[PDB]
């Protein structure tokens, strides 16, 4: 016979390998593919699409509709914020279950640019200026506008473009981050504030709801693949 | 011809702006996501992007095995109240949760199906007697050919069905299968039944499972230990690894949120809280 | 050498 | 345009039938596939097709819900809401197979001092949840399939308990999407939303999908529409706004084989 | 009837590549290529009849 | 030796593998072919050859030569079946041991056109028109000529060319129907009626048999190869 | 010696190779190639002498 | 299958091997290099930089900051030894430590030219000449500057040029020395005089320290790659 | 795509040669050429910003 | 003989 | 085919 000699890794098998392996239906006439619509290539294609985020997790507001909604009011202006974020996708509870934080639930890693739009839904009577803002990390999280604006922000004018978005530019000391809860690959603060406050006339609600949405954009990308924490089978 | 392990796209330095051009302002009513790019509302500087998207094309995302089941036989002699254990098992993935998780990110797939099977045995009980190395037959039954009611009865000469004999402590076994749907693709949710419900006929003659399509979808593994029994008890198990090669998947899905609860989409009251408390303007 | 079929 | 022309006033024309819209945002065309006839390199069954062409490639009109502050949602299947509108559903109960790829109009106005948000969802192959705990895949053909009224979304999960006379239906819960995944990611099926402030309705182009070329309608649904309110309605102080949600859907493209006498369904 | 592909080498110590040679009939039973490819996202983020310009209000 | 490393499936015994073995007869002088006569190259040629149907498997009439006829007689018109079959070539108990259904019992997937051909056997003094039908599946299964008349069918006059032949083509949902009863891969309703009635003069029989024959068209194929139910060996 | 053919192809994931070598003096021991041919069913479905016209009259 | 023979050496695992294996993370995108100041390509490189020695290791001073200091004084001429040290650079106490000592003990046998230098940190009012010699091996020791004369040597003008390198050529009858203490394989002797004495004027310090460093040159190498014995892991 | 290269021959019993193909797709997967790069000491052993020539004062 | 991509 | 280091 060919001399050989057997190295190690001989029989093991490693869930992860790539080998061929005999046929159990040799000569099988296999069905063609059709042109099904929907094809997917990549995950991060899934990651790039808009998806509604769970701000508000409160212990009435969890796990009913109720925690996508952000209400606003037309009261005075205070500097004091709507809401508070941390940028962590995979780990911070409003992120983890949405499909970005879902698919980065398989990765270890993540990187690049990520983008907020958040939906204006009060009637159109209603109007505001607000502040959205991201504070990579390192200081103080923002508590207040004048915290936050120094920080990379967005402000927005309501109006008949009904959506306004804020990208969260890749910011980062490694060249990924980690998709758990980590001081050393933390991501910052993402916050939203009144500019000036929503008006409304009179016959009109004078409270509302913002909806936010979160995705990945075109330099985002993940590696590591691991299993999920989102789903269990006990017994 | 873009790649999977192509690198992404360069960060283009840009400066001020002042215009009618509005990126930022948009309107996701329209059901479409805005393109942006930290270019479009922050000032940039020019990178050269090395980061690929290779571990996350659908290959990449789905090349593991993953344990599908684990079937349980015994070497015992057959007794009048009870029988030399054979396993059964109707091939599915829905048996164990984390490969169901993945592939229903999606609605239908196509795959070339690599099954490994790890084998592991032990005596039961305490007598010092011992047991000569096991064989093991594991037959695939396809929907129609006759399913074994012994361990050693006719159906193990396997003239037609494919069998693979595997020797305890050798290599885990091994062997694929091509696509073998008998629609173009396998649909992962199916939202129909299998029967129309006729007027003229009961309702029990027109009744059938919501969601379910073939019966036996992909038919059985049958498997046994060959050898004649022992004096001492054996007990083997044999784990099965599913890892789809060569797949391509269509129309995406949000993952399962809460426990699974059969082999359909149903839940089960008590697990229907994923979320955790936090307040909204904590970070 | 070689046959290709 | 400079000769008007815009996003938000569309004409859409369908045999004898034509919708207008002075407020859309846009129109959404289903995984960019616009809905096409089955090709011979993709055919299946070999007898002539039945293609009724504009006899049934038609809007029609479905039963106008009612949108409240208690509105938890509403859902239809594709082809199951259409099974009685005018020659399409003949066509249908006919034929043994049948393919057919949709145009879906959901309206909805109300005024500037009005707000609120509906998502509107189409599903391929919706699947949605029963109602026991004590069996699962047991929701019959008559519950699952309403025909033209649909269903409705509720907050709650309520398990069916009677085991001597089950409901043996859906208990579709909102934020799961009544089908055990978030609602939040509904995005990620081809929608739009109706946001009154914004636009008064929602128009999704739907191809047929499947994992065949063509299929049993009578037996399977290929697509689910989803309706759910994700800001609720509201209006001046009233404590009890009320405004109407009306569908009209077209089947497009749509074709039948295997043909013989009509199917008698159980449906109640 | 082998095949010669180039690894994308990541740690380094001209291309380096590695052979392939299929040892079955059955396409079914080879190993994955890995070599595969990407696609635009926007059958599923523009969706839209009529195409999106970002600098443009979405709405007109 | 060269460094070689064991894969999973080392040292397995596959039924179905296709791999090369030493010979235990080196240089035997093999016995060349001869043209022998009716060779066979594949299983579909055997089920494209019309096989007689045993259509009345009675309690008296099977299991007996009888069973192969469909009795006809001159009685009036009635839009009553002659006969009700299942489109279900491997497991209706009528197709299924056919030489088609035969050889279908050793695969799980079929795909394709049948033809059903009807052998008249009264005196050539008789005649009649008869309707075969086929009513592809989801509808209730025709019971009167009135619901077979409205799905494939063949209007048969009796004469001189004794037989008439009822193509079913195929028209299915699923690429490749299952070779047992399976609700979603089910396959129609074959029926046979009276169009007008068998008419004879005096002095002939009154009543006849009609035999039936079953074939594949040669678009006809089947995968996954199996074991049949249609042989045992107990003990 | 090495006899390389093409596989047909089934799910996707040019024209995708095999190679094959024969390893002993005789063609018993060799693996099945699987390339084989077909034949019309004609000596079994049609052995008339006189060649039937499908069109026509089987009895004439 | 391919026949194939089993050769010796068959599935055992040498350390020391060189074989591929199969990657457990396929397709991972991984972080490209950036241009780190400071790469080492060979460990000789570092063997060739000059370290300090620790030449006084008395009871009192060793492992003290005292062990590298070399006193000098501006006492009347002597021809007693400043310094003895033996060239056995990976074991001599005085030279292990130091980084090319170091280096060696992870290795078996090494050869080359070394060069030692001293730097003179009195005051710039002190004066001296100094006598830097080695001995090769074979002779008695040098304990006077008589013997230390007639082997290889450098007489040293302290002045500007604060420091001064000896050669300590490769002179050896082995082709490679062990790097432990070896009759066989011995280096021979390094040691340091007094050529005049050290002289200072008045309102000056009349002691002080030299240091002194050692390092490869470039014809110097190592061989055989072996543990070291200057770390261990009790328990 | 075999790569064929030198062996240093040692002891002695033309160049002799040895063989190597990559059998994975990823390069971590490869073994180790040894086939390494030497450089001189320099940015250790003579760091200064003014060039050092050895038979000169180094301090002048 | 040999592919080369 | 081949290459030669
Ligand atoms: C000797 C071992 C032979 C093993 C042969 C196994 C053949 C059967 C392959 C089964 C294919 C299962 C595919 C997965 C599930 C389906 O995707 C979905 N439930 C819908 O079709
Ligand atoms: C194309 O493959 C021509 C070159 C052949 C190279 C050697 C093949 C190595 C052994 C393969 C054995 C066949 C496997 C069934
Ligand atoms: C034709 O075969 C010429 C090419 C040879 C290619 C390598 C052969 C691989 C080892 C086969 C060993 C011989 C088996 C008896
Ligand atoms: C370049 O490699 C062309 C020559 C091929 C020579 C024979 C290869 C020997 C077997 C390698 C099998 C592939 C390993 C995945």
């Amino acid at each position: 016979g060919l001399p050989v000699m057997n190295t190690p890794g001989s029989n093991q098998y490693l869930t992860a390998d790539n080998f061929q392996s005999p046929c159990a239906l040799p000569e099988f006439d296999v069905t063609p593919p059709i042109d099904i619509p929907g094809e997917v290539k990549n995950m991060m294609e899934l990651a790039e699409i808009d998806t509604m985020i769970p701000f508000d997790l409160s212990a009435t507001k969890k796990n009913t509709m109720e925690m996508y909604r952000v209400r606003l009011s037309d009261k005075p202006h205070t500097d004091d914020p709507i809401l508070c974020l941390s940028l962590s996708p995979a780990s911070d509870p409003r992120l983890s279950h949405t499909m970005l934080g879902e698919i980065l639930n398989y990765y270890t890693h993540w990187a690049g640019s990520l983008k907020f739009t958040f939906l204006f839904c009060g009637s159109m009577m209603a109007t505001g200026k607000l502040l959205v803002s991201y504070a990579p990390p390192g200081a103080d999280p923002p508590k207040k506008r004048k915290e936050a604006m120094l920080g990379t922000h967005v402000i927005w004018d309501i109006g008949l473009q009904s959506s306004c978005t804020m990208v969260v530019p890749w910011i980062s000391n490694t060249t990924y981050r980690q998709t758990i809860d980590d001081s050393f690959t933390e991501g910052g603060y993402i916050s939203v504030f009144y500019q000036t406050r929503i008006v409304v006339p009179l016959s009109t609600p004078r409270e509302m709801d913002i909806l936010g949405f979160v995705s990945a954009c075109n330099d985002f990308s993940v590696r590591l693949l691991r299993d999920t924490t989102h789903i269990e089978q006990k017994a | 011809a873009a790649t999977s392990r192509d690198a992404l796209p360069n960060t283009e330095a840009s400066g001020p702006t002042h215009s009618k051009e509005i990126p930022a302002l948009t309107a996701v009513e329209t059901g479409a996501t805005n393109p942006l790019v930290p270019s479009d509302t922050v000032q940039t500087r020019h990178v050269v992007q090395h980061r690929s998207r290779s571990e996350s094309s659908i290959e990449s995302f789905f090349a593991r095995g993953a344990c599908v089941t684990i079937m349980t036989v015994d070497n015992s002699a057959s007794t009048t109240n009870k029988d030399k254990l054979f396993a059964v098992w109707k091939i599915t993935y829905k048996d164990t949760v984390q490969l169901r998780r993945k592939l229903e990110f999606f609605t239908y797939s196509r795959f070339d199906m690599e099954l490994t099977f790890v084998v592991t045995a032990n005596f039961t009980e305490t007598n010092n007697g011992h047991a000569l190395n096991q064989v093991y037959q594991i037959m695939y039954i396809p929907p129609g050919a006759p399913v074994p009611e012994k361990w050693d009865d006719y159906t193990w000469q396997t003239s037609s069905n494919p069998s693979i004999f595997y020797t305890y402590g050798t290599a885990p076994a091994r062997i694929s299968v091509p696509y073998v749907g008998i629609s173009n693709a396998y649909s992962h949710f199916y939202d129909g039944f299998s029967k129309v419900p006729l007027k003229d006929q009961s309702a029990a003659l027109g009744d059938s499972l919501y969601g379910a399509a073939s019966l036996n979808d992909f038919g059985i593994l049958a498997v046994r230990v060959v050898n004649d029994h022992n004096p001492t008890k054996v007990t083997s198990k044999i784990r099965v690894y599913l890892k789809p090669k060569h797949i391509r998947v269509w129309c995406p899905r949000p993952p399962r949120a809460v426990a699974y609860y059969g082999p359909g989409v149903d839940y089960k009251d008590g697990t229907l809280t994923p979320l955790s408390t936090k307040d909204l303007t904590t970070y | 050498g070689s046959s290709s079929t | 345009e400079a000769c008007g022309y815009s996003d938000r006033v569309l004409q859409l024309t369908l045999g004898n039938s034509t919708i207008t819209t002075q407020e859309a945002a846009n129109s959404v065309v289903a995984y960019g596939r616009w809905p096409e006839y089955l090709r011979d390199s993709e055919a299946n069954p070999v007898d002539q097709p039945t293609e009724p062409d504009v006899a049934a490639c038609r809007f029609y009109t479905l039963d106008t819900v009612s949108w409240t502050k208690e509105s938890r949602g509403w859902w239809w299947k594709l082809p199951d809401a259409l099974r009685d509108m005018g020659l399409f559903g003949q066509n249908m109960y006919y034929h043994y197979l049948g393919r057919s790829g949709y145009t879906v109009h959901v309206q909805c106005n109300a005024s500037k001092f009005h707000q609120g948000a509906l998502g509107v969802f189409a599903v391929p192959e919706m699947c949605l949840a029963g109602d026991s705990n004590t069996t699962t895949m047991h929701t019959s053909y008559q519950n699952a399939n309403p025909g033209e009224k649909g269903g409705t979304f509720t907050g709650t999960f309520t398990p069916d308990n009677n085991q001597t006379s089950p409901a043996r239906r859906f208990c579709p819960v909102d934020y799961l999407l009544g089908n055990g995944t978030l609602l939040g990611n509904a995005f990620v099926f081809p929608h739009q939303i109706i946001n009154l402030r914004t636009n008064n309705c929602a128009t999704l182009v739907l191809p047929y999908v499947n994992s065949l070329s063509i299929d049993s309608m009578v037996k399977h649904n290929n697509w689910g529409i989803a309706i759910l309110p994700l800001a609720p309605l509201n209006f001046a102080s009233e404590s009890s706004p009320e405004i109407p949600i009306t569908l009209t859907i077209a089947p497009m493209c749509c074709e039948f084989n295997g043909l013989r006498n009509i199917t008698l369904p159980r449906l109640q | 009837g082998a095949q010669v592909s180039s690894q994308k080498v990541g740690a380094h110590e001209s291309t380096i590549n590695y052979t392939t040679i299929n040892y079955y009939r059955d396409s079914a039973s080879n190993a994955a290529s890995k070599q595969d490819f990407s696609q635009d996202p926007s059958k599923f983020t523009e969706p839209i009849k009529d195409v999106l310009i970002k600098t443009a209000p979405m709405l007109n």
